[PDB]
């Protein structure tokens, strides 16, 4: 209950990735 | 037309001067030319340089050529069509001149000119160069097919816009006429022209589908690379959109496809890989692998070693492993037996290589294949944690991403076994001296915070001392890297966070690195998300920081609304902004406005982020929107005062934004209304209430829209409502006891009072695990009245029953 934020998603948006 | 000795001996010897070694006469050749190239006469001279004058050497030729081709794409414009035109004929007239570098310039001068002026200023480029591919001579119908290859891969959407009227139901099948053609770069051209209108359903093309994948099963057997890598592509983009004009052949395609996999160059088996991927999103996929998946596992797993050029983005070995991360989500628990054997032979060998190939098996393999591989943990994690030391850096750092792959599971388990020697190696990584390592170990470590949450609270202060030294360590990649890790920390651990301790060695170099950066550099991104996280965790303690950081992102959404009203008045001289800045700057503003709650008010009194606000709301990208909404409920509990003047505005906006197509606007707005009702306003409830029923009623979503939804619905209670009953109950039986479900509780109180109803939910919602006083007595006053006023009840499961006895039987 509360706001959507999509701080998180960027975050792993951004995040190391082998593929 | 009127090319006179003095103009020519002038011209040519600028091109000789531009070709001097020194340094210096080329400068002053620059600003020579600089001054020139505004003068159309001058690129008369350069064209006539390039097509006409035989006598001159080839890169005194070609460099007018590209020099021309240079003004053509910075002045286009202003060109007059007598000049424009003597160009376009003298390159469809030159298009195949027998130096490959004066063919190779007139070519990047068609297309560059198609592109700078569009495909119809030209109106009969097309028409011609169709039908150059019918002449004699091969270096004409080589360039022609050049020129149309470049214009079909940048000019698209030649079908979709029908600007040269159907630009497309000519060449489609003149260029399929062309696969048969002897020469393989002429194959090469038709294929790679063709397919740039595949995926795209290209209507000229779809009604000769057929001709097509015959053409292109007589080419499968063709050696020249080219021809097999576009054959490749066609089939892979094909499969997306036509899969039924391929079943009757997909045994013979898939062995194809699975032979070209294995193919020596590098790009054949690249494209021919693709077709695993987009294979394995169709639902007939598994039907279609019974007879080849044997063999198609090994060949991936295999591919996914480093090549030997590799050590030292999209390739062989990147494409295979996400073929196979699909396939385990497609295959689940079935693809195991085919990849245990592998991993067995792959994990512990001896040569580097092979063994970070297993490791990236491994973790690719985690999603699908989950569950199956839980007995096999308890002996790969630990073995993957020694991995973690292992003295070469790609195994280092495929281990960390594996690892974080496993979280999940690791932070299950007792955290003795696993998790503490994990995060304990984990953070010995983020300070690893090689610039890889250190970014997959931050960012597996920001994946374990994610999943471990709380169970971070006991290492806090060592977790922080190793993100903190990062910050002397790391250079400007990483510390990118470095900011996510802060964030999701601070999320993670909440506000035990805020101890004196912690907030004085972690937000100096925070506010340094944000000093550092200029209100134009795009790495504010991930710090002030960073910060926002901060600020709202570190609740109360950043007060000595706000000021600043306030007023910066503010400013921050001020100048980026006048980029964009600039923009928006003379596109032709102002760039549009970037506005993630703006997104970002709101999203921190939230995050302070949460923290400092009231505190944020003398803040705000100075301050025209309402206006700003009010720009934002009304904004074309959603993001923002949604980032104006979540302000404006967090301004709306934090400093109502300064709000209330602006509710009548801003209300018939959140009413326009309650639409679930875009479920964080529609979630924010709904919240504000919520948390803007309980500051109140009759007039304003038609205009948003009826939208509310209809999401509520709505299937899907059946999370966290919906139970804001229905905590607004639910605040919405203290009027005269007139069901939805049912998902509200639905929806909110679920959410933890809080402030919200409170509210929302006395609403629906309130309105059954006024309309009692028939559908016995409230009751099973109604089970409280410790609602105040108050809230209990008129749930009982409720529930006793209706009492007053079973079989029914005889339905009730054991909790429920025994629970309504001990508040309200």
């Amino acid at each position: 209950p509360g706001k959507m934020d999509s701080r998180g998603e960027h975050r792993q948006d951004r995040r190391e990735r082998p593929y | 037309w009127k090319p006179d000795e003095q103009g020519l001996q002038q011209i040519l010897q600028l091109l000789k001067e531009s070709q001097s070694p020194d340094t210096t006469i080329q400068r002053t050749v620059q600003q020579k030319l600089e001054q020139l190239n505004q003068y159309p006469d001058f690129n008369n001279y350069l064209i006539f340089v390039l097509t006409k004058l035989k006598s001159e050497d080839e890169p005194t030729r070609s460099l007018s050529g590209l020099i021309l081709k240079n003004n053509v794409k910075a002045h286009f414009q202003n060109f007059p069509n007598g000049v424009t035109d003597f160009i376009k004929s003298e390159c469809l007239n030159n298009i195949g001149d027998s130096s490959p570098l004066i063919r190779a310039t007139v070519g990047i001068l068609i297309t560059t000119i198609a592109s700078k002026g569009e495909l119809q200023n030209w109106p009969d480029l097309l028409p011609k160069l169709c039908s150059l591919l019918d002449s004699e001579d091969y270096n004409t119908c080589e360039g022609a097919f050049g020129a149309l290859q470049k214009i079909c891969e940048d000019s698209a959407e030649i079908l979709d816009s029908d600007v040269l009227d159907r630009p497309l139901n000519i060449m489609i099948p003149k260029f399929l006429q062309f696969f048969k053609h002897s020469s393989p770069k002429i194959r090469s051209h038709a294929v790679a022209c063709v397919n740039q209108f595949i995926i795209s359903r290209t209507q000229a093309l779809m009604l000769h589908i057929d001709s097509f994948i015959e053409n292109l099963f007589a080419l499968a057997g063709d050696e020249e690379p080219e021809v097999r890598k576009n054959v490749c592509r066609a089939l892979v983009m094909l499969l997306e959109v036509r899969m039924d004009r391929l079943l009757p052949h997909m045994h013979n395609i898939v062995e194809y496809m699975l032979q070209r996999t294995q193919d020596q160059d590098e790009n054949v088996a690249l494209e021919a890989c693709e077709f695993w991927l987009t294979l394995a999103e169709q639902p007939i996929c598994k039907d279609v692998l019974v007879r080849h998946l044997p063999k198609l596992i090994p060949v991936l797993v295999n591919g996914m070693k480093y090549s030997d050029i590799d050590i030292i983005d999209w390739n062989l070995r990147k494409c295979s492993a996400a073929a196979l991360d699909v396939l385990a989500n497609v295959y689940r628990d079935e693809l195991l037996p085919h990849i245990l054997p592998l991993l067995k032979e792959l994990l512990f060998h001896h040569e580097w290589v092979v063994k970070e190939s297993g490791i990236l098996v491994l973790g690719a393999i985690a999603e699908g294949c989950m569950q199956g591989m839980i007995p096999y943990l308890p002996e790969l994690i630990p073995h993957l944690i020694q991995c973690l030391s292992d003295k070469k850096a790609l195994v280092r750092s495929i281990t960390c991403w594996t690892l974080s792959r496993y979280a999940h599971w690791v932070v299950s388990q007792p955290p003795d076994t696993y998790l503490k020697p994990l995060m304990t190696e984990l953070l010995k990584r983020i300070l690893d001296s090689n610039k890889r390592v250190q970014e997959a170990a931050c960012s597996a470590f920001a994946t374990l915070e994610e999943e471990a949450c709380t169970e971070l609270v006991p290492y806090l202060a060592y977790i922080l001392d190793t993100l903190v030294f990062a910050f002397s360590k790391y250079q400007h990649k990483n510390l990118l890297i470095l900011y996510d890790a802060i964030g999701t920390l601070a999320d993670s651990v909440g506000h035990h966070l805020n101890k004196p301790e912690y907030i004085q060695m972690l937000m100096p170099p925070l506010i340094q690195k944000w000093n550092m950066l200029k209100d134009e550099d795009k790495d504010l991104f991930p710090l002030l998300e960073c910060l926002s996280s901060v600020a709202t965790a570190l609740q109360s303690g950043f007060l000595p920081y706000c000021e600043p950081v306030y007023q910066r992102c503010v400013n921050l959404v001020q100048k980026t609304l006048a980029q964009a009203m600039l923009n928006n008045a003379q596109p032709d001289q102002y760039e549009a902004p970037d506005k993630d800045f703006m997104i970002v700057a709101l999203d921190l503003l939230s995050g302070l406005a949460e923290g400092l709650g009231g505190n944020i008010e003398q803040l705000v009194a100075r301050s025209n982020i309402l206006t700003l606000m009010y720009q934002c709301m009304q904004d074309k990208m959603p993001e923002v929107r949604q980032s104006s909404f979540a302000l404006l409920g967090d301004l709306t509990k934090a400093c109502f005062q300064h709000v209330k003047p602006c509710i009548a505005d801003f209300m018939p906006i959140l009413g326009t934004n309650l639409n679930p197509e875009f479920i964080s606007v529609c979630n924010n707005a709904t919240w504000a209304i919520g948390e803007i009702s309980i500051q109140m306003m009759q007039p304003y409830i038609p205009m948003v209430l009826h939208q509310l029923v209809e999401i509520i009623n709505r299937p899907n979503t059946p999370k966290t829209l919906l139970e804001n939804t229905a905590i607004t619905i639910g605040r919405l209670g203290y009027v005269c409502p007139q069901q939805f009953i049912r998902p509200w109950c639905t929806s909110l039986r679920n959410i933890r006891d809080n402030e919200e479900k409170d509210s929302a509780f006395r609403g629906i109180c309130t309105m059954i009072s006024v309309n009692p109803d028939f559908i016995f939910f409230c009751d099973a919602v109604a089970s409280w695990i410790n609602p105040k006083d108050d809230l209990r007595d008129m749930f009982c006053k409720i529930l006793h009245g209706f009492k007053n006023q079973r079989r029914f009840s005889d339905q009730f499961p054991l909790p429920l029953k025994e629970r309504l006895a001990a508040f309200y039987g």
